[PDB]
């Protein structure tokens, strides 16, 4: 009746069976990259 | 004469009690420390 011939293993990324896939996945949002830094600080005293 | 004894025994500079500095965590030291008797912690927990 129906025959459904599919990648795997390293065909991951691979269909072969024409079902007519429209599927288009989205794009990765970007995050914000996020370095600390802790440099030394003189006494905030000093000001008082 | 004795507040100038408290300034020489305990440093007080410009900046605070020398290299240490005390603020509303907690002890931040800004100098080596090496300590002859033994010392006692609850947790060590870098940061990552």
């Amino acid at each position: 009746t129906s025959i459904a011939i599919t990648g795997s293993g390293s065909c991951r990324h691979l269909q072969f069976i024409p079902v007519a896939p429209p599927g288009i996945p989205s794009s990765v949002t970007p995050p914000t990259e996020v370095p600390d830094r802790d440099p030394e600080k003189s006494s905030e005293d000093d000001v008082y | 004469a004795m507040t100038i004894w408290i300034l020489k025994v305990m440093n007080f500079t410009i900046d605070g009690m020398g290299n240490l500095r005390i603020t509303e965590k907690g002890l931040k030291l800004e100098g080596d420390s090496e300590f002859l008797q033994p010392l006692y912690a609850k947790e060590i927990q870098s940061r990552p």
